[PDB]
């Protein structure tokens, strides 16, 4: 009585008949930034229908030997959109997040995701392959838009550390023989209470397949995984003409 | 008394610190607290679960 | 002014020791605080998040090592085959290394409580079986068929809805701690040997697949802690950093 | 009220454990629809199941403490952060102050994301084989902004506005204390981003990464004369870290490291996490 | 006497250190204080007090420094030109060096609250026009044309009787205290760009002169701060005084 | 008590300072007021304006 | 050893190493040896005004 | 106070024991108890012996 679910925020509505929890990060609730936090002097600005509602990404493939994507946030949001008018014509913003991943299978499939929110995720390169080079990511790789780029050395992150304790930040699993979506519900974390959106990225959010996809020869090969996210709590100050990064 | 500058008064830790000077972060580290949640690291769901329950029906 | 003498102890630098210092900044204020969610209060919040264990670390998967999180379980034409065997130390290098238990409790000495390993099934829908997880106290090796192995602790596994099942590994020991197990003497502090039986056959129907999968999840209950702390050895420094 | 649309909660609060939770009796049980040893890792909660609901248990009071797991009598501990040596020539050196030149402090302080803390830092100074030689030594920290000296002899050593101390060599080291001065609210050891606006190319490429809220100044030592002293100098510095207050706990590193700035790795010895074995079913 | 120890921190010279020291002089008194007006008893009552700003800083106004003072407004033939614009960065170099606030930021590093900028007309009386100042947040460069500018803060001014406007330009920023802005990567903590704009042309009359200056002053608000105090860097000593 | 000999006597600073000589100059610095009036340096005006009015009517 | 001699104006001044103004009968004085921690004296306010 | 921690906690030793830490191991001895039981060394028998009876009848 609990495996059904409906989220409507705005004018969007998702239904799932086969899901599990909804995960709440850090157990926390988004929120609007009282007035003794605050610093900005300037009255904020809160568009609160046009900017919190589900919006939707593109549309990946999982093969049989996959690696792995990941997307920056919020730089997938930022030129679609009200909510890409909002983030290029201002300076500040601040908002919290709801990430909602489907992938439906049938019942003579099986495999494993792992889906994870990792915050402050800063990517690293291989150093030249030897070690001796002082390399850096280009912006193509560490900024890729609402596309969202592939991992290399899955087992490291691309960041140096191992797979195998991701778990410890908040997390859920799609498994293909019990469920086909996971969500999770992210607050605004950061060390300031606003930041610009041009040149910060909260976190990122990690699609990992553990155990690969596997069926017999003749059933659908072709298994897509959707993206689908949400702000909570915008606000927005500071304004001057656009600037788009 | 003393102009209270330290890193941790909000949400303070024990009271047995020693200072002799007039700033507060020049004081001890002193004794901790005894205090944890664990809750929020390892059930961080919306719905309630009970361990006698079946989780998923 | 007032007689004193100085005692043994003067002038020495002890890196561990707690006094008041003279500051730099008279009048110096910080910047206030701001609410950040997810504050850590202690470090034994994290020892009881769950974490994947690297069961499959075999010496032919270091260059493919995404396979270590996995190991397989497939249909037998016997019956009471073991799938797989490992020790049950937290500290001792193996499988248990790549936890974040293992990993804090390295930077430690001894540690008491008990454990919990969970077992996740990740096959089809349609496929089915039964398994036996049981764990054994010190004193006899790894047991050679399945009816040594059902005499310790041990629970029976039954796939279904719940694709899920907690083994827990309760504290059975002469002391109140225990140091890290490795051979030589300090082997007197081993824990036991856990082992993994088929119950009965992997059974799966005509157009779904024979090979199954499943992934270990370890954690530790409520009654855990940690004394003496040391420095780790898995992290080192023999060139200099940039 | 014209418009009836414009009129118009935390999970668990902490608590104090003083010891390790006790063990309460039970027995055994048969019955039918309740199972706590039947779960699902799927919804990213762990188990809560006990000891005394898979076997029967008897009644264990125990008294083991959690103070040594405390966040901060986990960090306050002198770790070494830097070497530097006055063999440069001139009889002066700037050091930028950057702590995360070893690894052993830099693998701690990376297993949180963010941080604050007021630190207390001492200096061991002797030759570069131990031996001890009467002479006066000068320390002065420059925040940013502030003009750097130049030379053995220039106007910035008149410390009008700096902290500085003088000390000897044969005196017991010296120790300060230094409190939390950044321009935020924490420090954090990642930044994911630029810090500057505008296009980023090819040849800023090196700026993803750098936040400026943990860039503190410079450092700078000199031998008190308006001589060259004759002897070799090298300086140990040690921090401890008081007041710890930490958030958002991170996975730790298990490749070696490369450089002070990114966490770039070695791409061709790609090390596994847990030491290898031969086969799966024995030990 | 009394067991005692010498911790570390013994025998150093820290300038910043408040002690108590032994006195030279046993039962000296000195003069009796009188009253002298204006004492001051914090230096924030300097800041907020206006003083001139530099605007016109050209290269060729080196030799003729009693120009940089004044900057001029002429009658155009076209609308909407542009007549000034520079950087609000009270640390850094540039027109905000000649103030008494730019000086007194420069012995701190960092800084936080509002300013204001006060612009006085000084041309004849039958003389009229409207000005446009804008304060443009950071992320654009000078915006090239009024239509740009006119989308951040700004205030439409009016000459008339009343010769005196204030442009307050507001505390918006991400961190609570801002650093010293400079090129390199502490221009992350830059602050914004102010432009002025012809809103309306320079009108004069028969026999009134068509060149008029315009001053301006700059002060802070009151709640302005400071912290973390540190040496200047634009006075010096190469060689020795006397 | 101590021959009171300081700088600052008639308008002082806070009661925090430390000594052990009897004269009071060899006393420490002590943590320091908070009071300030700027009025007197940024309005030196007879006639008191008003921030709503004009101020030359 | 050093030897450090305070002299206010109208006072005679040592005009050798072994003045008589050395003997310091009235004048503030500090005896110091290089080796030890550096010196220190507090100074009230003394002008005339 | 102090984290309490020595090893002689359970039955312990007199109350004039000096510490300036606040870790208890680390303070003094002090001057010990006068406390003693000879009979569980020197008549360790379950039926009781009188000095006057004989012991073997
Ligand atoms: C006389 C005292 C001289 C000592 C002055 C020390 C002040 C500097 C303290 C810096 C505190 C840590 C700030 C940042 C630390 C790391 O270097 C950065 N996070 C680098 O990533």
């Amino acid at each position: 009585s609990d495996r059904v679910a409906q989220l409507t925020i705005g004018n969007s509505t998702i239904t799932t008949q086969e899901a599990a929890n909804i995960v709440i990060a850090y157990g926390e609730w988004p929120e609007y930034c009282p007035d003794t936090d605050a610093t900005a002097v300037d009255k904020p600005t809160r568009p609160d229908v046009s900017v919190n509602r589900f919006f939707t990404l593109d549309t990946k493939s999982w093969a049989k030997d996959s690696k792995g994507w990941y997307w920056k946030f919020p730089d997938v949001l930022t030129e679609v959109g009200v909510f890409g008018q909002n983030a290029q014509f201002h300076y500040l913003y601040r908002s919290g997040f709801c990430v909602h991943v489907q992938c439906n299978a049938s019942k003579f499939h099986q495999g494993a995701l792992l889906v994870a929110v990792l915050p402050e995720y800063v990517l690293g390169t291989i150093a030249g392959g030897t070690g001796n080079e002082n390399s850096h990511p280009p912006y193509a790789t560490t900024q890729p838009g609402q596309v969202g780029a592939v991992l290399t050395h899955p087992y490291v992150l691309d960041a140096g550390i191992p797979l195998s304790q991701l778990t410890v930040c908040p997390h859920q699993w799609i498994n293909l023989r019990t469920n086909n979506c996971a969500t999770i519900i992210v607050p605004y974390m950061n060390t300031v209470p606003f930041d610009s959106a041009l040149n910060h990225c909260n976190f990122g959010l990690l699609v990992i397949p553990v155990v690969p996809l596997d069926f017999n020869a003749g059933a659908t090969s072709e298994i897509p995984i959707t993206v689908t996210i949400a702000p909570m709590c915008a606000e927005f100050a500071g304004l001057r003409q656009a600037v788009k990064q | 008394h003393e102009n209270s500058n330290s890193a941790s008064e909000g949400s303070t830790i024990n009271y047995t610190t020693i200072n002799y000077y007039k700033d507060a972060y020049a004081a001890s580290a002193g004794r901790q607290d005894m205090s944890q949640d664990p809750k929020k690291f390892t059930d961080p769901v919306m719905d309630v679960i009970h361990e006698m329950a079946p989780p998923l029906k | 002014g007032i007689p004193t003498e100085l005692k043994p102890g003067t002038n020495q630098f002890l890196t561990t020791d707690d006094g008041v210092s003279a500051p730099i900044l008279p009048g110096f204020h910080p910047t206030p605080p701001i609410h950040i969610p997810g504050e850590v209060h202690n470090l034994l919040e994290i020892c009881r998040v769950e974490t994947i264990l690297e069961v499959n670390n075999l010496k032919t998967n270091e260059t493919t090592p995404m396979q270590r999180l996995c190991f397989p379980v497939s249909v037998q034409s016997k019956t009471g085959e073991l799938c797989a065997a490992f020790r049950a130390d937290p500290g001792r290098d193996g499988p248990w290394q790549s936890t974040i238990l293992g990993q804090l409790c390295r930077y430690y000495t001894q540690w008491s409580g008990s454990l919990e390993v969970t077992f996740m099934f990740a096959g089809s829908f349609m496929a089915t079986g039964k398994m036996l997880i049981a764990y054994t106290p010190p004193g006899g090796n790894v047991p050679a068929d399945r009816i040594t192995a059902m005499l310790g602790t041990h629970v029976i596994w039954d796939f279904g809805l719940q694709s899920s099942v907690t083994l827990v590994v309760p504290w059975i020991s002469n002391t109140h701690y225990r140091a890290h197990a490795r051979a030589g003497y300090f082997d007197y502090y081993t824990t036991g040997i856990i082992t993994i039986w088929y119950q009965t056959n992997y059974v799966v129907p005509i157009g779904a697949p024979t090979t199954a999968y499943i992934v270990a999840l370890a954690a530790a209950q409520d009654n855990f802690t940690m004394k003496l702390c040391k420095d780790t050895e898995d992290i080192e420094q023999t060139a200099n950093i940039q | 009220d014209p418009i009836a649309d414009m009129i118009d909660r935390s999970l668990t609060a902490l608590q104090v454990l003083p010891t390790a939770a006790n063990t309460e009796a039970s027995s055994h049980r048969l019955g039918t629809g309740v199972v706590p040893a039947l779960q699902a890792a799927e919804t990213g909660a762990s188990s809560n199941a006990s000891d005394k609901n898979l076997i029967e248990t008897r009644c264990v009071l125990n008294h083991h403490s959690t103070q040594e797991t405390a966040i901060g009598n986990f960090f306050s501990r002198a770790g070494l952060v830097s070497i530097i040596t006055m063999p440069n020539t001139d009889g002066y050196v700037n050091w930028d102050i950057d702590l995360m030149g070893y690894a052993q402090l830099r693998r701690k302080c990376e297993l949180f994301t963010y941080m604050r803390f007021d630190a207390e830092f001492t200096f061991v100074v002797a030759k570069p084989n131990g031996v001890l030689v009467p002479q006066l030594l000068q320390y002065m920290y420059v925040p940013p902004g502030a003009p750097k000296p130049t030379s053995r002899d220039s106007f910035a050593w008149q410390t009008a506005t700096n902290p500085s101390v003088f000390v000897k060599m044969t005196d017991p080291p010296a120790q300060v204390s230094v409190p939390f001065m950044s321009p935020a609210s924490a420090y954090q050891w990642f930044y994911d981003g630029y810090p500057t606006f505008g296009e980023h190319l090819q040849a800023n490429d090196l700026d993803y990464g750098q936040c400026p809220n943990n860039m503190m100044g410079t450092f700078s030592i000199r031998t008190v004369g308006t001589e060259k002293s004759p002897h070799s100098i090298t300086l140990r510095v040690y921090m401890r870290i008081k007041h710890v207050r930490a958030w958002i706990p991170r996975p730790l590193r298990n490749q070696p490291y490369l450089f002070k700035t990114n966490p770039n790795y070695k791409g061709n010895d790609i090390k596994c996490t847990s030491t290898s074995r031969d086969k799966i079913t024995t030990l």
